[PDB]
Protein backbone atom coordinates (compact mmCIF):
# COMPACT_ATOMS: atom_id res chain seq x y z
CA UNK A 1 0.00 0.00 0.00
CA UNK A 2 1.48 3.35 -1.21
CA UNK A 3 0.09 5.91 1.66
CA UNK A 4 -2.24 5.06 4.14
CA UNK A 5 -1.93 3.71 7.54
CA UNK A 6 0.11 0.69 9.23
CA UNK A 7 -2.99 -1.28 10.89
CA UNK A 8 -3.48 -4.46 12.75
CA UNK A 9 -5.59 -7.47 11.44
CA UNK A 10 -8.15 -6.28 14.36
CA UNK A 11 -8.92 -3.69 11.88
CA UNK A 12 -8.96 -5.59 8.89
CA UNK A 13 -10.15 -9.64 10.37
CA UNK A 14 -11.14 -10.84 7.21
CA UNK A 15 -7.26 -10.06 5.89
CA UNK A 16 -5.52 -13.70 4.59
CA UNK A 17 -2.09 -13.44 4.20
CA UNK A 18 -0.89 -16.73 1.89
CA UNK A 19 2.48 -17.84 1.39
CA UNK A 20 4.44 -20.22 -0.72
CA UNK A 21 6.92 -22.97 0.59
CA UNK A 22 9.95 -23.44 -1.36
CA UNK A 23 11.84 -26.96 -2.24
CA UNK A 24 14.50 -26.28 0.95
CA UNK A 25 11.79 -24.80 2.91
CA UNK A 26 12.09 -21.09 2.88
CA UNK A 27 8.86 -20.01 2.68
CA UNK A 28 7.93 -16.51 1.20
CA UNK A 29 4.95 -13.97 0.87
CA UNK A 30 2.55 -14.36 -2.28
CA UNK A 31 -0.72 -12.60 -1.82
CA UNK A 32 -3.41 -11.31 0.18
CA UNK A 33 -6.76 -12.92 0.21
CA UNK A 34 -10.24 -12.96 2.02
CA UNK A 35 -11.74 -14.78 4.39
CA UNK A 36 -15.13 -14.81 2.97
CA UNK A 37 -16.52 -18.24 4.83
CA UNK A 38 -15.01 -20.17 7.62
CA UNK A 39 -13.26 -22.71 5.13
CA UNK A 40 -13.21 -20.58 2.03
CA UNK A 41 -10.82 -17.71 1.16
CA UNK A 42 -11.12 -15.78 -1.99
CA UNK A 43 -7.39 -14.25 -3.62
CA UNK A 44 -6.55 -13.19 -7.57
CA UNK A 45 -5.44 -16.23 -10.01
CA UNK A 46 -2.48 -14.26 -11.06
CA UNK A 47 -0.92 -14.83 -7.73
CA UNK A 48 -0.51 -18.45 -8.04
CA UNK A 49 -0.69 -19.20 -12.00
CA UNK A 50 2.64 -19.72 -11.81
CA UNK A 51 2.89 -22.45 -9.68
CA UNK A 52 -0.55 -24.13 -9.31
CA UNK A 53 -0.11 -26.55 -7.15
CA UNK A 54 -1.95 -26.40 -3.15
CA UNK A 55 0.57 -28.57 -1.02
CA UNK A 56 3.27 -25.79 -1.93
CA UNK A 57 0.97 -22.67 -0.22
CA UNK A 58 0.32 -21.54 3.19
CA UNK A 59 -2.44 -19.49 4.28
CA UNK A 60 -2.35 -17.24 7.88
CA UNK A 61 -5.80 -15.46 9.28
CA UNK A 62 -5.47 -13.30 12.14
CA UNK A 63 -1.76 -12.63 11.14
CA UNK A 64 -0.47 -8.51 11.40
CA UNK A 65 2.94 -9.13 10.67
CA UNK A 66 4.96 -10.10 7.31
CA UNK A 67 8.11 -12.23 8.23
CA UNK A 68 7.13 -12.92 11.69
CA UNK A 69 4.02 -14.66 14.04
CA UNK A 70 1.65 -12.43 16.20
CA UNK A 71 -0.72 -13.57 19.24
CA UNK A 72 -3.79 -14.89 17.47
CA UNK A 73 -2.76 -15.97 14.23
CA UNK A 74 -4.32 -19.07 12.76
CA UNK A 75 -2.34 -21.20 10.28
CA UNK A 76 -4.04 -23.32 7.57
CA UNK A 77 -3.02 -26.12 4.86
CA UNK A 78 -4.77 -24.96 0.72
CA UNK A 79 -7.74 -28.20 0.97
CA UNK A 80 -8.48 -26.81 -2.75
CA UNK A 81 -6.74 -24.39 -4.86
CA UNK A 82 -9.24 -23.27 -7.93
CA UNK A 83 -8.42 -20.96 -10.45
CA UNK A 84 -10.33 -19.86 -12.93
CA UNK A 85 -9.78 -21.21 -15.86
CA UNK A 86 -10.43 -18.72 -18.10
CA UNK A 87 -7.62 -16.10 -16.47
CA UNK A 88 -6.10 -13.99 -19.18
CA UNK A 89 -3.87 -10.85 -19.19
CA UNK A 90 -2.98 -8.31 -22.06
CA UNK A 91 -0.31 -5.81 -20.89
CA UNK A 92 -2.10 -4.36 -18.57
CA UNK A 93 -5.34 -5.90 -18.01
CA UNK A 94 -5.95 -9.25 -15.98
CA UNK A 95 -9.51 -10.69 -16.85
CA UNK A 96 -11.18 -13.39 -14.72
CA UNK A 97 -8.40 -12.76 -11.99
CA UNK A 98 -10.11 -14.65 -8.88
CA UNK A 99 -9.10 -17.69 -7.12
CA UNK A 100 -10.30 -19.38 -4.50
CA UNK A 101 -8.29 -21.18 -1.55
CA UNK A 102 -10.33 -23.99 0.68
CA UNK A 103 -8.60 -24.17 3.77
CA UNK A 104 -8.00 -26.61 6.64
CA UNK A 105 -6.07 -26.60 9.69
CA UNK A 106 -3.43 -30.02 10.13
CA UNK A 107 -6.18 -30.54 13.04
CA UNK A 108 -9.07 -30.83 10.41
CA UNK A 109 -10.60 -27.33 11.49
CA UNK A 110 -11.86 -24.45 9.59
CA UNK A 111 -11.29 -20.57 10.79
CA UNK A 112 -13.31 -19.85 13.82
CA UNK A 113 -14.24 -16.15 14.65
CA UNK A 114 -11.94 -14.53 17.02
CA UNK A 115 -10.87 -10.98 17.48
CA UNK A 116 -8.52 -11.22 15.40
CA UNK A 117 -10.26 -13.29 12.29
CA UNK A 118 -13.80 -12.51 11.08
CA UNK A 119 -15.26 -13.37 7.62
CA UNK A 120 -16.05 -10.58 5.32
CA UNK A 121 -19.90 -10.67 3.53
CA UNK A 122 -19.77 -10.85 -0.18
CA UNK A 123 -22.42 -8.44 -2.17
CA UNK A 124 -25.54 -9.48 -3.81
CA UNK A 125 -25.71 -10.33 -6.86
CA UNK A 126 -24.77 -7.27 -9.24
CA UNK A 127 -25.05 -4.94 -5.78
CA UNK A 128 -22.45 -2.44 -5.91
CA UNK A 129 -21.97 0.78 -3.98
CA UNK A 130 -22.36 3.79 -5.91
CA UNK A 131 -19.07 5.52 -7.33
CA UNK A 132 -17.87 8.39 -5.13
CA UNK A 133 -18.27 5.68 -2.48
CA UNK A 134 -14.98 5.61 0.10
CA UNK A 135 -13.40 1.65 0.34
CA UNK A 136 -10.40 0.32 1.93
CA UNK A 137 -8.03 -1.81 0.67
CA UNK A 138 -5.40 -3.45 2.72
CA UNK A 139 -1.84 -5.43 2.77
CA UNK A 140 1.78 -6.15 2.72
CA UNK A 141 2.66 -4.48 -0.72
CA UNK A 142 5.56 -1.87 -1.06
CA UNK A 143 5.33 1.21 0.11
CA UNK A 144 6.96 2.82 -2.84
CA UNK A 145 6.82 1.13 -6.78
CA UNK A 146 10.51 2.13 -6.21
CA UNK A 147 11.23 -0.01 -3.25
CA UNK A 148 12.94 -3.37 -3.25
CA UNK A 149 11.61 -4.35 0.83
CA UNK A 150 7.69 -4.94 1.64
CA UNK A 151 6.72 -3.44 5.13
CA UNK A 152 6.38 -6.03 7.77
CA UNK A 153 3.52 -4.57 9.53
CA UNK A 154 -0.16 -4.82 7.65
CA UNK A 155 -1.23 -1.47 6.05
CA UNK A 156 -4.40 -0.12 4.62
CA UNK A 157 -5.97 3.15 2.88
CA UNK A 158 -8.91 4.79 1.77
CA UNK A 159 -9.71 4.99 -1.91
CA UNK A 160 -13.08 6.10 -3.73
CA UNK A 161 -14.91 4.22 -6.10
CA UNK A 162 -14.25 5.55 -10.22
CA UNK A 163 -17.40 5.50 -12.18
CA UNK A 164 -17.06 3.02 -15.70
CA UNK A 165 -17.15 6.48 -17.44
CA UNK A 166 -14.55 8.03 -15.65
CA UNK A 167 -12.23 4.93 -15.71
CA UNK A 168 -13.01 4.53 -19.39
CA UNK A 169 -11.60 7.77 -20.59
CA UNK A 170 -8.67 7.46 -23.18
CA UNK A 171 -6.07 9.17 -20.54
CA UNK A 172 -6.86 6.49 -17.66
CA UNK A 173 -7.16 2.84 -18.88
CA UNK A 174 -10.01 3.15 -22.18
CA UNK A 175 -11.62 -0.12 -22.98
CA UNK A 176 -9.03 -2.04 -20.76
CA UNK A 177 -11.76 -2.16 -17.85
CA UNK A 178 -14.52 -4.45 -18.24
CA UNK A 179 -18.15 -4.43 -16.31
CA UNK A 180 -16.36 -7.48 -15.11
CA UNK A 181 -14.05 -4.84 -12.98
CA UNK A 182 -14.05 -1.81 -10.35
CA UNK A 183 -11.90 1.30 -10.58
CA UNK A 184 -10.41 2.86 -7.33
CA UNK A 185 -8.32 5.33 -6.04
CA UNK A 186 -7.04 8.39 -4.06
CA UNK A 187 -8.61 11.76 -5.83
CA UNK A 188 -5.63 13.38 -5.54
CA UNK A 189 -3.56 10.09 -6.46
CA UNK A 190 -1.84 9.72 -3.17
CA UNK A 191 -2.58 6.21 -1.92
CA UNK A 192 -3.19 3.14 -3.92
CA UNK A 193 -2.18 -0.45 -3.62
CA UNK A 194 1.03 -1.67 -5.10
CA UNK A 195 2.71 -4.66 -6.23
CA UNK A 196 2.20 -7.54 -3.12
CA UNK A 197 -0.96 -6.21 -2.27
CA UNK A 198 -2.84 -8.69 -4.90
CA UNK A 199 -5.39 -10.75 -4.17
CA UNK A 200 -6.55 -8.32 -1.46
CA UNK A 201 -9.71 -7.19 -0.39
CA UNK A 202 -11.47 -3.65 -1.45
CA UNK A 203 -13.97 -3.60 1.45
CA UNK A 204 -16.87 -1.00 1.14
CA UNK A 205 -20.15 -0.65 3.67
CA UNK A 206 -22.95 -1.14 1.35
CA UNK A 207 -26.84 -1.82 2.54
CA UNK A 208 -25.26 -1.37 5.78
CA UNK A 209 -22.61 -4.01 5.74
CA UNK A 210 -18.90 -4.69 5.18
CA UNK A 211 -18.54 -6.22 1.87
CA UNK A 212 -15.81 -7.47 -0.33
CA UNK A 213 -16.73 -5.22 -3.41
CA UNK A 214 -13.19 -5.79 -4.86
CA UNK A 215 -10.00 -7.84 -5.11
CA UNK A 216 -6.99 -6.15 -5.88
CA UNK A 217 -6.24 -6.89 -9.39
CA UNK A 218 -3.80 -4.82 -11.66
CA UNK A 219 -2.97 -1.19 -12.63
CA UNK A 220 -0.26 0.91 -14.19
CA UNK A 221 2.41 1.66 -11.69
CA UNK A 222 1.27 2.67 -8.46
CA UNK A 223 -0.42 5.82 -7.13
CA UNK A 224 -0.15 7.61 -10.73
CA UNK A 225 -2.45 10.30 -12.03
CA UNK A 226 -5.17 8.94 -13.84
CA UNK A 227 -4.55 5.25 -13.57
CA UNK A 228 -6.63 3.24 -10.32
CA UNK A 229 -6.22 0.66 -8.91
CA UNK A 230 -8.31 -2.12 -10.56
CA UNK A 231 -10.52 -4.49 -8.76
CA UNK A 232 -11.65 -7.58 -9.64
CA UNK A 233 -15.77 -6.95 -9.12
CA UNK A 234 -17.01 -9.69 -7.04
CA UNK A 235 -21.02 -9.02 -7.48
CA UNK A 236 -20.43 -9.86 -11.40
CA UNK A 237 -18.51 -13.37 -10.06
CA UNK A 238 -21.47 -14.70 -7.68
CA UNK A 239 -22.16 -17.87 -9.85
CA UNK A 240 -18.70 -18.64 -10.54
CA UNK A 241 -18.13 -18.40 -6.41
CA UNK A 242 -21.42 -20.79 -5.89
CA UNK A 243 -20.55 -23.00 -8.03
CA UNK A 244 -16.89 -23.55 -7.21
CA UNK A 245 -17.82 -23.79 -3.06
CA UNK A 246 -20.83 -26.19 -2.67
CA UNK A 247 -20.40 -28.30 0.23
CA UNK B 1 13.44 -11.93 -10.92
CA UNK B 2 13.59 -14.88 -8.81
CA UNK B 3 11.40 -17.85 -7.44
CA UNK B 4 11.44 -15.94 -4.38
CA UNK B 5 9.32 -12.78 -5.74
CA UNK B 6 6.28 -11.78 -4.01
CA UNK B 7 3.62 -11.08 -6.44
CA UNK B 8 5.14 -11.05 -9.55
CA UNK B 9 2.06 -10.52 -11.59
CA UNK B 10 0.91 -7.85 -9.47
CA UNK B 11 1.01 -4.04 -10.30
CA UNK B 12 4.19 -2.78 -11.26
CA UNK B 13 5.74 -6.51 -10.95
CA UNK B 14 8.31 -7.83 -13.80
CA UNK B 15 4.57 -9.43 -14.80
CA UNK B 16 2.41 -7.16 -14.32
C1 LIG C 1 10.92 -13.67 -12.39
C2 LIG C 1 9.47 -13.77 -12.74
C3 LIG C 1 8.54 -14.31 -11.84
C4 LIG C 1 7.19 -14.44 -12.16
C5 LIG C 1 6.22 -15.02 -11.18
C6 LIG C 1 6.76 -13.97 -13.41
C7 LIG C 1 7.66 -13.42 -14.33
C8 LIG C 1 7.19 -12.94 -15.66
C9 LIG C 1 9.00 -13.32 -13.97
N1 LIG D 1 2.51 -6.37 -16.79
Amino acid sequence: IIGGEFTTIENQPWFAAIYRRHRGGSVTYVCGGSLISPCWVISATHCFIDYPKKEDYIVYLGRSRLNSNTQGEMKFEVENLILHKDYSADTLAHHNDIALLKIRSKEGRCAQPSRTIQTIALPSMYNDPQFGTSCEITGFGKEQSTDYLYPEQLKMTVVKLISHRECQQPHYYGSEVTTKMLCAADPQWKTDSCQGDSGGPLVCSLQGRMTLTGIVSWGRGCALKDKPGVYTRVSHFLPWIRSHTKE
Amino acid sequence: CSRYEVDCRGRGGPCG
